[PDB]
RNA sequence: GUACGUGAAAUUGCUGAAAGGGAAGCAUUGGAAAUCAGUCUUACGUAGGUCAGCAUCAGUUUUCGGGGGCGGAAAAAGAAUAAGGGAAGGUGGCUGUUUAUAGCCCUUGUUGUAAUACGUCCACUGGGGACUGAGGACUGCGGCUUGCCAAGGAUGCUGACAUAAUGGU
RNA sequence: UCUAGUGGGCCAUUUUUGGUAAGCAGAACUGGCGAUGCGGGAUGAACCGAACGUGAGGUUAAGGUGCCGGAAUGUACGCUCAUCAGACACCAGAAAAGGUGUUAGUUCGAACUAGCCCUGAAAAUGGAUGGCGCUUAAGCGUACUACCCAUACCUCACCGUCUGGGUUAAGAAGCUCAGACGAGUAGGCAGGCGUGGAGGUUUGUGACGAAGCCUUGGGCGUGAGCCUGGGUCGAACAGCCUCUAGUG
RNA sequence: GCCUCGUUAGUACUAUGGUUGGAGACAACAUGGGAAUCCGGGGUGCUGUAGGC
């Protein structure tokens, strides 16, 4: 007898994609072996990536990566924007600047503007042979919490959140316990 | 090739003068103690000796029927298992957190037999979360290293005399496992030391009990 | 296996008291560790001590000058029954001290039911005279003592051949 | 049985009697309007200031 | 039973004995600052801005000062967690923690031991220890001879 | 064979076997009886089936023995041998006394750095028994003198039977 | 973040309220039982000890060692004789007051004071220290050794889970190294076994016997199961990858 | 009267522990913490700012 507070604690990890993408398991495979035979923390950070789902990889924009890299200061020349998710284009802004960027997928609007404009699209495979160690790359992340389930995680009394209504209008959840006129607002 | 075994070589004999000079000092310790009490008594006055440093603590409870407070006690002194064993360093806040689970641990002062042979032959440390045994110098000079502690003998040492360094000799010795005591315990084993039992404080009596386990 | 332990002890000293007493008790106990748990018992009963602001400034081991010698042992010991108000004063004769509060212990707990607990010594002093000395132990300080050999039950032998001569 | 306080102490400690994360910056909004009002107008030089020594 | 706010208050909101009357004016004569470390003794003779029976005796650090009263934030378990408590209680139910002020003097100490350590090129030391096991030490007999004690003989005093 | 393809179980009769003193069934371990497979025979001095015995080792453990260091009142004692003291539960002597024709108790000296007991320790040592042999070229840490080694987990020397012997049902 | 079950509890320690009391009603703190086997208390849900993967060896806990029953008819000192003695906590029950019973004490022969025994003591099928029996005990009190043994401890083997470390020379979904660990109702999740039908596949099996059925034959898997020898039988059926459901 | 020190007193009480004692009430012991009244001694305001003498 051991006075243990649990016992074969799995904490949270995944250790492969739950998709079953032939090409992605190259991917996997691939930098199983870079981030395993090298020091680097951008190796491991891109294979942990490649096992994240798709609610954990959101879209990232052609003029969200051309502001991050456009930041005053920034020092972010020719340095390639890697991305692990897909990049959209955005056609509010009219001119798109040279850039480079690596990610799992171009969408047909966005792999155009670049290719169009300026720089190049690059594969996460053709990103290992320039930068095998990750130097000089802006690693990016989508906005996670954009998802509209953020919207109403959290709803509770004082919280404002985004209730589950069925519609939008002055008869949906807008009267007893909204406003100060009915009862309470809460 | 003989580049290794020259270097080596020479460290090799550090550990060893290093362990001759700790024996050395163990003996001068005895020695002084000795004379001091001889002149005490010859004098006719009273030699006080210096109280224990080191402290020994044996679980001898199993994991049942536990307050929540003597139950914290006890993980905090890595206590979890019936004959378990650690070394403590003993000072006004380990004195009062051993009053509490008096009922259900046992402790005394142990000698350097109790601490040579408990590291030798119960000997495990802590490397990378992992029950390693000290089959090897390079083990403990692998994790204790930066400490200068670098064979079992300077091991030994730290934990013996109590010195700078020995949270983290103690921390790296895994908690001893010892087997169920050749002979038995007492009649009444969850009584304590004094009305005849096995638990709570027994002084140097801590040392036939760990040459029972060992 | 009892055995006499001289205990001398002192309070620590403090600004009120810089140069504190030091006091000695001789007390039978098994070990050292039992010999100093007695000896806070019966100070802390009498003149302000804890074990915490005390401490045992001398530990000493007493064996029998006279360990061959018989010797008649007058021991007077506080008794603590269901009543609980008694005094008693028993004579025991053998060879030592510490044989003698042994014997007290094993006649004590026979006759009265009383435990290590319940009885204090109170002390233990060498009757010398004859005359000084309990009917039994007089009688056997009788010159002309002689008695036969009482009753002693006399590899395992089951199935004995022939009758016990038992004389 | 009504009322019994008996195993809730066990199940609060089963996951912790956890405390709130801490921030560094907690609301000046729900604080004294007076001296909110004035740490804007503070903060608001502050931070031009810094622009304009940058 | 009844739930009100000074339910079961009789001796914990009571003025000391002899110590009733006029409040000191020391205790407004004081200042805090948010972050200050303060305990919540409630007296009994100012009902407004009294706090409930639970703060009475609990210490918080404070983090709203108003003309008369000081915001006090206060951790109370509920449940399973501890809950952030912010109450508005009047200055005369409080006062500066010693424990702060005893920590903040440790702290100018231990940074003038520091910078004479750094002066002269030394290391001290600054954790505090526990207290050790005593040192080997002689007594002396001289003038202090033991006197050999046995137990009394048990009497009936009454 | 129409009571008709196949033809299960419950339940029934016959036969064989077995069991049984007021339930039966089950689990565990082995015996007995019946039954049966694997393995082997070969392949290349070499290696090879099953089961045993012993030796030399390794791991674990139990049980006995010897030697030595050290500690305490630097045990207490005691013996032997010099002072003095006291006496008895009074010996020779004559109930009473003080080593004589028995002796004992107390103190000191001595023999003495006495011994023993107890405690503790030896990286000092001699035996006996038990269980286990995981791993499978080489690395490593060490001792010895490059080879050797009891040092990162059993090998060596044999015998019997190759059998229902082991093993299973 | 989403969701299950639960929203009849009960017992013990200690504190405490209502009550004549209750195996009564009510709370506080903790530990348990419920949901939990094992060793022990003859037997018992919460008592004692200890919490559980499959095994070998060693050692203990609580408790025991006359026989049933593994283990000293051991050691030491007493007490007790009971005309229906006593014998181990919880616990399965008895008091005042006495007793020329007896053993020890206390204080001035007298009183007291204790320990054991007896009296007080008293039911209904025949029966309960568990039984047999036990008297310098195999009873009681104390002390000291040896011994017995749990699924607990220790070493080791194996299984699985989790965790950590390697592996571009290895159905990489693979291989390899190390450490810790393993109870479970309600309930959650995961990986597997079995059944009918559909797509693909296998030069797939079959009247030289498919399917089904019977079997004191053999073999595999922790298991769900699977394969096979022999017997019967006579027309169809299966492996693998996916799809599906009136699927155990 | 009040304030302080000692006494009370390691006393009362108390946390923990026992297959402790006792029919119980309760008690003892073990490892710890630790009062109050009576009583006796000492004491009978200290200090900050601005000033006057």
């Amino acid at each position: 007898g051991i006075d243990i507070e649990r016992h074969h604690v799995k904490k949270s990890q995944r250790s492969k994609p739950a998709s079953e993408n032939v090409y992605l398991k190259l991917l996997v495979k691939l930098y199983r072996f870079l981030a395993r035979r090298t020091d680097s923390r951008f190796n491991k950070a891109i294979l942990k990536r490649l096992f994240q789902s798709k609610t954990n990889r959101p879209p990232i924009s052609i003029s969200k990566i051309a502001a991050l890299t456009s930041r005053k200061s920034a020092s972010s020349q020719n340095k390639t924007t890697v991305v692990v998710g897909t990049v959209t284009d955005d056609e509010r802004m009219l001119t798109v600047p040279k850039l480079s960027i690596a990610a799992l997928r171009f969408t047909k609007s966005a792999r155009a503007r670049i290719l169009k404009a300026g720089g190049e699209v690059l594969t996460l495979d053709q990103l290992a042979l320039r930068a095998p160690t990750g130097s000089n790359t802006v690693l990016v992340r989508g906005k996670k919490h954009a998802r509209e389930a953020y919207r109403h995680f959290g709803f509770g009394p004082h919280k404002h959140k985004a209730p589950y209504v069925r519609s939008e209008g002055r008869k949906f959840e807008r009267a007893r316990g909204r406003r100060k006129s009915r009862a309470f607002k809460v | 090739a003989a580049e290794k075994k020259s270097a080596r070589q020479k460290k090799r004999e550090l550990i060893a003068k290093r362990a001759e000079a700790y024996e050395a000092e163990y003996r001068a310790a005895e020695r002084e103690q000795i004379e001091l009490a001889r002149k005490a008594r010859a004098e006719g006055n009273y030699f006080v000796p210096h109280e224990p440093k080191l402290i020994f603590v044996v679980r001898i409870r199993g994991i049942n029927n536990i307050p929540p407070k003597a139950r914290k006690i006890m993980q905090l002194l890595r206590l979890l298992q019936i004959n378990n064993g650690i070394f403590v360093k003993f000072n006004k806040a380990i004195k009062e957190m051993l009053q509490v689970v008096e009922p259900y641990v046992t402790y005394g002062i142990p000698n350097h037999k109790t601490v040579r042979e408990l590291i030798y032959k119960r000997g495990f440390g802590k490397v990378n979360k992992q029950r390693i045994p000290l089959s090897d110098n390079a083990i403990i000079e692998a994790a204790l290293g930066k400490y200068s502690i670098l064979s079992v003998e300077d091991l030994i040492h730290e934990i013996y005399t109590v010195g700078p360094n020995f949270k983290q000799a103690a921390n790296f010795l895994w908690p001893f496992k010892l087997s169920s005591p050749l002979g038995g315990w007492r009649e009444r084993k969850f009584k304590h030391f004094i009305e005849g039992g096995d638990a709570g404080k027994r002084d140097e009596h801590i040392n036939g009990l760990v040459q029972k386990m060992l | 296996a009892l055995k006499e332990y001289q205990v001398v002890g002192r309070k620590v000293p403090t600004e009120h008291e810089p140069v504190p007493k030091l006091f000695r008790m001789r007390l039978f106990a098994p070990n050292e560790s039992v010999a100093k748990s007695r000896y806070w018992y019966f100070l802390k009963m009498i003149n302000k001590v804890k074990k915490a602001t005390g401490e045992i400034v001398a530990i000493n081991e007493i064996s029998e000058p006279k360990p061959l010698k018989a010797k008649v042992f007058g021991i007077w010991i506080r008794y603590d029954s269901r009543s609980g108000t008694h005094n008693m004063y028993k004579e025991f004769r053998d060879t030592t001290r510490v044989g003698a509060v042994e014997a007290m212990y094993a006649d004590m707990a026979a006759r009265h039911r009383a435990r290590f607990r319940s009885i204090r010594i109170l002390k233990v002093v060498e009757v010398e005279k004859k005359e000084d000395v309990r009917n039994y132990v007089k009688q056997l300080l009788n010159p002309h003592l002689k008695f036969p050999l009482p009753h002693r039950r006399t590899g395992k032998k089951v199935f004995a051949p022939h009758r016990p001569s038992t004389f | 049985k009504n009322h019994t306080n008996h195993n809730q102490n066990k199940k609060a400690h089963r996951n912790g009697i956890k405390r709130p994360q801490k921030h560094r910056y907690d609301s000046l909004k729900y604080r004294d309007a007076k001296f909110r009002r004035n740490q804007k107008f503070a903060n608001r030089g502050t931070v031009e200031a810094i622009r304009q020594a940058k | 039973h009844s739930y009100g706010i000074r339910a079961r208050t009789r001796y914990t909101f009571q003025r000391g004995f002899r110590e009733h009357g006029q409040i000191r004016l020391s205790t407004y004569l004081k200042t805090y600052k948010v972050g200050d470390i303060v305990d919540i003794k409630v007296n009994g003779a100012v009902q407004k801005g009294m706090p409930h029976k639970y703060y009475h005796g609990k210490t918080g650090v404070v983090y709203n000062v108003t003309q008369s009263s000081v915001g006090v934030l206060i951790y109370k378990v509920v449940g399973n967690r501890y809950m952030e408590k912010r109450v508005n209680v009047r200055i005369e139910h409080v006062k500066h923690s010693k424990c702060r002020q005893d920590f903040l003097d440790r702290v100018k100490a231990n940074e003038a031991k520091r910078k004479e350590a750094k002066a002269q090129g030394k290391t001290v030391q600054l954790r505090r220890q526990p207290a050790p096991p005593a040192k080997a030490h002689f007594v002396s007999t001289e003038n202090n001879e033991p006197v050999t004690l046995h137990p009394v003989a048990y009497d009936t005093t009454i």
